[PDB]
């Protein structure tokens, strides 16, 4: 199991991303990619959970 | 001069001892909210369950 992190800087960090659709794609030299991609409401304690 | 097309409405609080009367006016109808019991998170308008 990998961990993955990914960390904003000022150009991205100006945007709080709210009924949107964010997708995330990790793609491999050889093998199928991997294609995250989901919709966000609204964030709550800080810390949210999609 | 535009309080002559607003609904007033009044209210009075004894407060230190002497009436203290109050005018309110609203010139649209409106609707907000409020806490009133158990709201720890303050800041995003999420009601936490038993609030």
């Amino acid at each position: 199991v990998i961990g993955v992190m990914i960390l904003f800087g000022p150009d991205l960090g100006s945007h709080v991303f709210q009924y949107q659709t964010i997708t995330i794609q990790i793609t491999p030299n050889i093998g199928s990619p991997l294609t995250i991609s989901e919709y966000v409401y609204q964030p709550e304690g800080s810390v949210s959970v999609i | 001069p535009f309080l002559a097309h607003d609904n007033m409405f009044t209210f009075t609080l004894n407060i230190s001892g002497t009436l203290v009367t109050y005018y309110a006016f609203v010139n649209q109808t409106f609707a907000f909210t409020y806490p009133v019991a158990g709201d720890p998170l303050i800041g995003s308008a999420i009601a936490p369950a038993g609030s």
